[PDB]
């Protein structure tokens, strides 16, 4: 079976730049190669067929090239919307096969997170549980740290973090951190603190409520 | 509109079989081969096989030989893929799609979970700051969708209307149960002088839930 391999595994480029994605086939596939673009929370979309044929509708900045065993997708001027996983596949011989994908991200100006904190709902509190939630929204770069404090003391167990994919409009990231405790640990403290560490500030961004 | 409709989700016991459906409309069903593909997170696509709706003619990936069988129903204009002897290796998103150079189209994909575990509806908790006027010119509201199985859930705000400034975070599995949250950001001119309501569906449990965000 023909094996397809893409490079790079991942990268980030600035809007406007030229980007080059490569795809190697373990044996000759002439020009029977397609490129698919799979944006976050979406189904894949055909960009290029027959190695170099722009699918109807595709913006001109996307040009496919190559033959035999080596193939290239070039984006002449990346746009923030071009954020995505790009896949290449050969349709020369059965079974049809695909590379492992290239994750393209967009570089943008550093951006500080909007931090917002939420106490447990009375609904949850009635069940025995208490989740405290903190949204750190639309920042860049992706690297961020969250720290939870209870009456001044860092809490460690019971926290769950999730990060969104990069946003196609503004190129930022968002994160959610939920601290979960029992009802009767929660009531037994007053001050709840969400503490964000990001390269945009030398001091952490703190958000906090009492009660 | 050209459409290839697949069920959102399917939960199935390991060792059992399942019939994935892909229901076609908007074009002449019998004039295009239907391709089935498998997608696991952080993997590339795997091609399962293809079937000609005109006659039922098929081509399979040898790898899926004992695993997948492709059929078609011309009167329902529906393609089906049967998966047998299911194992955890089978849990993945499955897509049907048409691969023509002048006509390339993909279903939404069905999320297959094979698990002995029983289905658990989500708890959904409104996230209010709350109070008022804090802070900047807009407000961030949210919903915590907790303790469910299996994936997926779908979260909308004001039934789709509010698509601006929504962030829905990827579910995380914490102990045989998933949790996710979603936040929305709106000018304080709307809220709370308007309904802001998160809508949550859990296909597997047929759960539908609306939680209005109430101040404080």
């Amino acid at each position: 079976n023909i094996v397809m391999t893409q490079s790079p595994k991942s990268m980030s480029m600035s809007v406007g730049e030229r980007v080059t994605l490569t795809c190697k086939a373990s044996e000759n596939v002439v020009t029977y190669v397609s490129w698919y673009q799979q944006k976050p929370e979406q189904s894949p979309k055909l960009l290029i067929y027959g190695a170099s044929n722009r699918y109807t509708g595709v913006p001109d900045r996307f040009t496919g090239s190559g033959s035999a065993t080596d193939f290239t997708l070039t984006i002449s001027s990346v746009q923030a919307e071009d954020l995505a996983d790009y896949h290449c596949g050969q349709g020369y011989s059965y079974p049809y096969t695909f590379g492992g994908g290239t994750k393209l991200e967009i570089k943008r100006a550093d951006a500080a997170p909007t931090v917002s904190i939420f106490p447990p709902s009375s609904e949850q509190l009635t069940s025995g549980g208490a989740s405290v939630v903190c949204f750190l929204n639309n920042f860049y770069p992706k690297d961020i740290n969250v720290k939870w404090k209870i009456d001044g003391s860092e809490r460690q167990n019971g926290v769950l973090n999730s990060w969104t994919d990069q946003d196609s409009k503004d190129s930022t990231y968002s994160m959610s951190s939920t601290l979960t405790l029992t009802k009767d640990e929660y009531e037994r403290h007053n001050s709840y603190t969400c503490e964000a560490t990001h390269k945009t500030s030398t001091s952490p961004i703190v958000k906090s409520f009492n009660r | 509109q050209v459409k290839l409709q697949e069920s959102g989700a399917e939960l199935v016991k390991p060792g059992a079989s399942v019939k994935l459906s892909c229901k076609a409309s908007g074009y002449t069903f019998t004039n295009y081969w239907m391709h089935w593909v498998k997608l696991r997170p952080g993997q590339g696509f795997e091609w399962i096989g293809e079937i000609n709706p005109s006659n039922g003619g098929s081509n399979y990936n040898e790898k899926f030989k004992r695993k997948a069988t492709l059929t078609v129903d011309k009167s329902s204009s529906t393609a089906y893929m049967q998966l047998s002897s299911l194992t955890s290796e089978d849990s993945a998103v499955f897509y049907c799609s048409i691969w023509d150079s002048y006509f390339d189209y993909w279903g939404q994909g069905t999320t297959l979970t094979v698990s002995s575990a029983k289905t658990t509806p989500p708890s959904v908790y409104p996230l209010a700051p709350g109070s008022a006027a804090q802070t900047n010119s807009m407000v961030t509201l949210g919903c915590l969708v907790k303790g469910y199985f299996p994936e997926p859930v779908t979260v909308t705000w004001n039934s789709g209307s509010l698509s601006s400034g929504v962030h829905t975070f990827p579910a995380v599995l914490q102990s045989d149960l998933y949790t996710l949250s979603s936040s929305v950001t709106v000018p304080s001119s709307p809220w709370p002088s308007e309904t802001v309501t998160c809508n949550v569906a859990h296909p597997a449990s047929s759960t539908k839930v609306d939680k209005k965000i109430v101040p404080r």
